[PDB]
């Protein structure tokens, strides 16, 4: 139970869920660039599964980050 | 209670969509002569119903056989004849098959339309105040 | 359980009460108010400046309260990201790591005073509700801050003090002693390695 | 004065009414088709009399029954049906703009 | 149920006692204090309005919250918190004018010296608690929708003037005579030879008992507290009238 | 009667609005499947008619959640 | 037994009167505020 | 032809704007804050009572001695307005009224004839001037009272000061300041007197 | 949880398998005049227990020499039905998203 | 071709906004709050009077006394624009020409010779100027001539200050503070000379 | 090449939105602004011009001495740019030459080579540094020029306050404060030397 | 694995959130407000610098002591990650080395043993504390070497005030006010001393 | 410099040239039946040309039946689709311009 | 590594190819009857390679020409011709979210 690693274990859940965005965004775009360079064993289907994970996935992150922008920016602008 | 108008088209739905049902097993055993005279195959039809104790749903009490007498036909070749050579078939008339599947295909997609824009005044409810 | 589409607007909404958790549960309380103390001791107003003092009590409370963001962490997230606990119960498993950190931090008499107000029997100080403990946590901790701070304020009107007598011994009434006293005031706090002392004091303070 | 009755109008209980004429309308559509089903009219005077401070009325037919006894009038019905739901709009949009304004008086924004 | 009914009724069971909870806290001596963010207090009156809520009684539901009477009903919520928090600032700056009169008849911040003595004394004797029990106990004997202050209420909070004078007055008697005593014997022994003066001889000479005497001040000052806030308890008990 | 109980009747109140909600959220997401599935009693309107009751159930839940953050973040912003 | 039109009245009765409460708050705090910093 | 709701609720958030205003150029205020800032500074205590606690006890006093006035505000405008009995603009007019008459119960005549000269208007009756005028010539006699009054409280302080710095004289004891040994006596006279009690009398009462 | 595989339920694999389905019928239409060809049918269910096959049709009536199994009524329904059930399948998992990113942002 | 409705609200909307600078630069309010100044802190009272109440008090004198320009602004500018009779081009010209003239009668004819010189522009009659560099040379004028009055009202304070400080030294009482004991006689010089009413006339009479 | 157009908006909506930034580091309104400040310290009133009118005057003198800036940024940049007869970006370095022209006629040499030798760039000539090099510089200048204005102006009145307290002192009052006295000496000397006429005009003066 | 740009996109356009964080805690910008803010209260003008010239000078002086810091974080970090020779956390970790080098350069060694304890993390050299452990203890010895850097420029005027407080008891006038009187002379010894130029100048130099 | 005839370039003539040609268009086809009338062209090079800095006959493909019309309505056809099809990206681009426009002057 | 080329990936380059392929289908279709025209194809691998880093082919017939030199076949030049279409537009709708999906990062909204 100490500073370090207690900030280690936050770091490791929040580049997880990062690099979990970043997987779901280059598998999208893999298959995208897959069926439209005209590859016959793709279907449209895993295509636009793919890439409506993706823009979830990218939707809240964007989402996260305002939560904690926000809520950094109340903590600081608070009137101490 | 937040959904009366669409369980009343939903149950319009349902409830047209057994006559459809019915009768397409009305044309397609309009030459089905099976066997004997008392279980050959009758014209069946729905029956709705509206319970008027708002909404008045819209239920199906069951199915009910035609009372139109059984087509004869004299027919002295089939061996699921009688003794005077006939063959009793099925009381279907194609008319009003044809007039049926008219009227429960609009009747079932008017429902559409109604349940539909009830749907669009929900939602322009919610937008009250904003 | 509750839908995968109504469990994300759950977690979604309390992700914007995360300042307000911080500010009643966790030991960010107790810094500020000892800091904001502090700061009116010497002659400077608002020379650290308010966004200094939040920087430095949100670093103090993630270290301080690193053990229970530890317990909270393995008993509550994980659990849920492994499928092995529920919506309900890792938001429960999360709460008793916080509810002992307060339980620990507040005064008996405090506790005493706040289950007298809220009108229900409980038997024993260990299982207060949070809904009452939330309240009685924060006029503790408002107390130990201020009991803190007003000491660390002593050494301080000490100088004044000094300063302004010896001003009024020469017959200078006039001379006003805040002006002369505000240079050693800034060096009493700086020979004592002041922003050293403090904090060290303020993070063995809890438990 | 300075009250939620005083401020709102009759614009709170003219939705609630056209709400149930759209039931009302929507039930004489679904039972189009069964036989000897009556279609049923609603009063909005009496309604919205009735809502500001707290029967059964039936259409008479434009022409005979072809022999069920259903006297509703699909043509008619759609009609009334596409005029409930722009009333209702405008109701909305009436009621609406009520606690706009009185949100926009409390707080001067 | 009509769902206003449900909504209405918890924001008026709620936000009214806040009023009167918030309205003490501002003017509290501690939890209105200026080293205190008014978010830090803000948090506090919420986390205890919620916790009291089971002792508070519900409101009566005739009063609208849109409506000129529960406009009046936030006013007067107001002044009762406000009367609380006034007597608790009464106490400590008649302690502040303890210091001061020590500190003016001391040929000279001596008040800030008392100020913060006094402050602890109201943090160590669970000063605070006390007021937050008060209050609570007001919405009991005096219900948020039936009651205010009166105009005999408004006499006795100001007449809280000459209580500050008699009090100050009497814990410093002692003290401000030994002052006078010992100066006029310095003047006296000191006249024979009209070349020696005092002027700032007599400035130094005087700080230096001053401060000795301030010294017997702090030794028996906690009596005089303990006699002082009784006073102060019993008329905030004659507001609630409890 | 005290104020605890009107605040438990509210609570109770927004409890049964979550489950009648969630009610519907499941209700619809059975039926979607079980058509999807290839269930033969299960008809397309009855499919429609729960996933457009459960999408408008839900749509009130996201309205009132936004006005009591709404209302939670104008109360934090006030003099006090 | 109850609607969304009776739903969305309560919820925007419930938002006009709770802004109409915070507001008047407010404006007696500030003028308390006013009074208590002025030169005696 | 009555405000509507929503003007009425832009109208109402408006006075309450202009609230603490109304306080210091309306209400008895200004007197009661002159009066006692010239107590504090008879006595050798120069911030000793402090702002806060002098400014609560004035706002203590206003709405004791502005109870009748309030009440008389309570019953004929708010309590016809709230069981709706009377409109709008008629029970705004009920509400100025107990207003008006209060400030020109605590004017001079000759206050108000420099006032309405200044503002080039004409009328007869002091009893329908405008209340535009009437607030200038309010606060100009509130002023010139107060000052009456605080005159006559620094008079016995002025009186001890003196006869302590005679006594001092006399004695040959040209050295020592007068002030040091006067502030006990006047303190102590000023508490065995009740003083602040006497106060409270003559200036409550000084309204009526 | 909170995963995507149980927020998208089982509409995610229905929409591949309707394809799949949609293109063995496309090969019994265009096969059926080619003589030996034995007409190929998918099982739904095995499909099921892969996201969690390709079999052969026993005809109604004899062949003509051909050797054909293709009975050109039966596909023509049988293609019309599942493109129909593919509609349904493509709106149910549209759905998915279209909740799941409004839950998100909120709006 | 005046400015359209949508231009002319938005110059209108503007006007308000600039408001405290047009009473604070281009009207009486400036000489007053001075005046009442000096006048406080010529007395013992540090601020008894309290700046909200002199601020409130200068505020309704300065109405009082620009009713007339404020009168001849409606009755050209204000009244003949509703009426649909002048351009608004020609109605904001209307509504400038009184107020120029009025800062004219109170400005000196120095304060405008440095200004013209500063902003070097070659105009001659003293009536053409531009408001750029006439509220300068006015705001100067008003600066000087409230110090005036204030040294004129101050002087009667010095005497009794004098008076009571030699009056103590005769007696050889040197260690008594002569501030203490010359309060109470300025606020009695104040009173019995009716100080409020007086110096408020005056100040009333003083922009002509 | 060119910015496009709406690359010019971008930039020129960027300017408005550092102009009050620009005012007080680039222009003469803070020195202006020092002076009256160190001016009405050495007189007895603190804040009797008030902060308003002073900033209101330092922004109508500023107007008049940046005026041959401005036109010469005006005709040398804006009527180009208008007519089309310079590019965006030749307009823009038009503009700032004037302006950098008067900041470096204002500035002083070590206080040039102070930053020079901080931002560690090789500079031959002054009239060449770059604008991040010559703000700090120029404001630094400004501020230090400022204070020795200050004290030319500051020593009238220090001397009349010592006079006067001496004179006190030989009288044998030494519990008299000087300041009371000596308060209506320093506005009368302010008033008869025409004091805001003679100072406004010297800083006017100061930037030629 | 190098991210998306859409993530790379969102990543660096927190930065900018954040950037106002980076400049009050990372960098220069601290002591450079606290000294100057420090050695505005040793004279006797209260606000005369102004808050705002104040942050302007303290934001070019940080720019120019952090110059060498920026250019090494171009020239290692971006200049690689717009040429493509390094990935984006390649990139971030090559542009936070050299913020950690003058973060370090300037801290104290107890400050950093106070922290890496409290932390709770082995430390055997300076030069592997995380980033999260340096930025409070960076602060901590900015502001101690702010305020030694203080206590000396305030020294001086200390003397000053002194002096010129027993000069005037030496006379015998102790009610003249020793600050209005030492206020010249205090801005005298800034101005012949040129403190504008070598106090900025120690301010860069004390960072290197 | 900043100015509308800089910022919206040609698209504020263009647009207004295509609609003259949708009524040239329209009375060659309308007029298909009326003996004797020569269809007539717009040449738009030179029509935009005169509207920035500021009726031709087409020939017949086939000798006309004897009427005296020169109406080819299957071309007339396919020239109305197209110039129907740049007009809509002439609106879309001169609108995109005064949108770009106002996002400059009001930063967001 | 922020750039359009890495950011747009191959469908900036393919939407032009299919546009090329639409109008090499095209004049196919319309000189269908001219004598001596042979069938062009254009090889979609060997143009989205030249594309990427900076001479269309002939179609073999499946059956002789009926004696006018033309090798265009009708009734594949229209299949193609609709293959073209659809993948055109998926082409599209993997460019536009290109865009968007920058735009709603910068933005953050």
């Amino acid at each position: 139970a100490s500073g370090a690693k207690v900030g280690a274990d936050f770091n490791d859940l929040l580049t997880k869920a990062i690099n979990n965005v970043n997987t779901l965004q280059k598998a999208s775009g893999d298959l995208q660039t897959r069926f439209d360079r005209g590859d016959a064993d793709v279907s449209l289907s895993d295509v636009m599964i793919a890439r409506n994970k993706s823009s979830v996935a990218f939707d809240a992150t964007v989402q996260i980050r305002n939560k904690l922008v926000e809520a950094y920016k109340d903590l600081m602008n608070m009137p101490v | 209670s937040l959904f009366n108008v669409f369980n009343v088209t939903g149950s319009a739905m349902s409830a047209e969509s057994v006559r459809l049902n019915t009768t397409s097993s009305n044309l397609a055993n309009a030459d089905s002569v099976s066997s004997s005279a008392k279980d050959t195959y009758k014209a069946r039809h729905a029956v709705f119903g509206a319970e008027l104790s708002d909404t008045v749903p819209v239920k199906v009490m069951g199915i009910v056989e035609s009372d139109k007498p059984l087509s004869a036909e004299y027919n002295p070749d089939h061996p699921l004849a009688n003794e005077e050579g006939y063959i009793y078939k099925p009381n279907v008339n194609v008319m009003e098959e044809m007039a049926n599947m008219i009227s429960a295909s609009r009747a079932y997609q008017t429902n559409v339309q109604v349940a539909d824009s009830s749907k669009q005044m929900l939602l322009r409810t919610l937008q009250m105040g904003q | 359980d509750y839908s995968v589409t109504l469990q994300i607007l759950a977690l979604m909404t309390m992700l914007g009460f995360l300042p307000a958790m911080v500010i009643l549960m966790t030991s960010f309380t107790r810094i500020v108010v000892v800091m904001s103390i502090l700061r009116q001791a010497m002659g400077l107003q608002q020379t650290p400046s308010n966004q200094v003092i939040i920087g430095i009590a949100l670093f103090l409370t993630f270290f301080v309260m690193s053990p229970v963001l530890n317990e909270i962490n393995d008993k509550a997230v994980q659990p849920y990201l492994n499928e092995q606990v529920t919506a309900r119960e890792a938001f429960d498993a999360a709460q008793a790591p916080m509810k002992a950190f307060m339980l620990k931090q507040t005064r008996i008499k405090d506790l005493e005073t706040f289950v007298t107000m809220s009108g229900e029997q409980v038997d024993n100080p260990e299982d207060v509700s949070m809904a009452v403990l939330i309240p009685a946590f924060i006029t503790s901790e408002l107390k130990t801050a201020f009991q803190i701070g007003f000491m660390l304020f002593l050494p301080f009107l000490i100088i004044d003090l000094v300063v302004a007598s010896v001003l009024m011994a020469m017959g200078m009434m006039m001379l006003s002693p805040m002006i002369v006293s505000l240079p050693f005031k800034l060096m009493l706090f700086v020979l004592v390695d002041g922003w050293n002392l403090i904090l060290s004091t303020l993070a063995g303070s809890f438990a | 004065a300075i009250s939620f009755d005083n401020a709102l109008g009759i614009h709170q209980h003219t939705v609630g009414v056209r709400e149930r004429n759209a039931e009302v309308i929507s039930t004489n559509i679904a039972q189009a088709n069964t036989p000897g089903y009556k279609a049923r009219g609603l009063d909005f005077a009496k309604e919205l009399q009735a809502a500001t401070s707290g029967d059964k009325l039936y259409r008479l037919p434009t022409q005979p029954d072809t022999g069920d006894g259903n006297t509703v009038d699909l043509d008619l019905e759609r009609n009334l049906f596409m005029q409930n739901q722009i009333r209702h709009q405008a109701s909305l949009d009436f009621l609406g703009s009520k606690f706009k304004n009185l949100t926009k008086a409390i707080k001067g924004e | 149920e009509y769902p206003t009914s449900v909504v209405l009724d918890w924001i008026a069971n709620y936000f009214w006692p806040y009023v009167r909870i918030s309205s003490m806290l501002m003017v509290m001596t501690v939890t209105g204090a200026r080293f205190v963010s008014p978010r830090i207090r803000l948090y506090l009156g919420l986390a205890i309005t919620f916790a009291v809520m089971p002792a508070i009684p519900a409101v009566p539901q005739d009063i609208e919250l849109l409506s000129f009477r529960g406009f009046m009903t936030i006013a007067e919520q107001m002044i009762i918190g406000i009367a609380m928090g006034m007597v608790t600032q009464f106490m400590i700056q008649t302690f502040v004018l303890l210091g001061q009169i020590l500190g003016m008849q001391s040929s000279l911040l001596l008040g800030q010296l008392f100020m913060f003595l006094t402050t602890m004394f109201f943090l160590a004797t669970d000063g605070h608690l006390k007021m937050l029990q008060l209050v609570v106990f007001s919405f009991k004997t005096l219900p948020i929708g039936s009651g205010s202050l009166n105009a005999v209420d408004f006499r006795e909070m100001a007449g809280w003037l000459g209580i500050m004078f008699q009090t100050a007055l009497s814990m410093s008697l002692s003290g401000i005579i030994a002052l006078l005593t010992i100066n006029l014997s310095f003047g006296v022994m000191t006249r024979a030879a009209p070349q020696l003066n005092i002027f700032s001889l007599g400035f130094a000479f005087a700080l230096m008992v001053g401060l000795l005497l301030c010294w017997y001040i702090l030794a028996g000052l906690y009596s005089h507290y303990e006699m002082f806030w009784t006073v102060g308890e019993a008329q905030i008990c004659r507001l609630i009238r409890l």
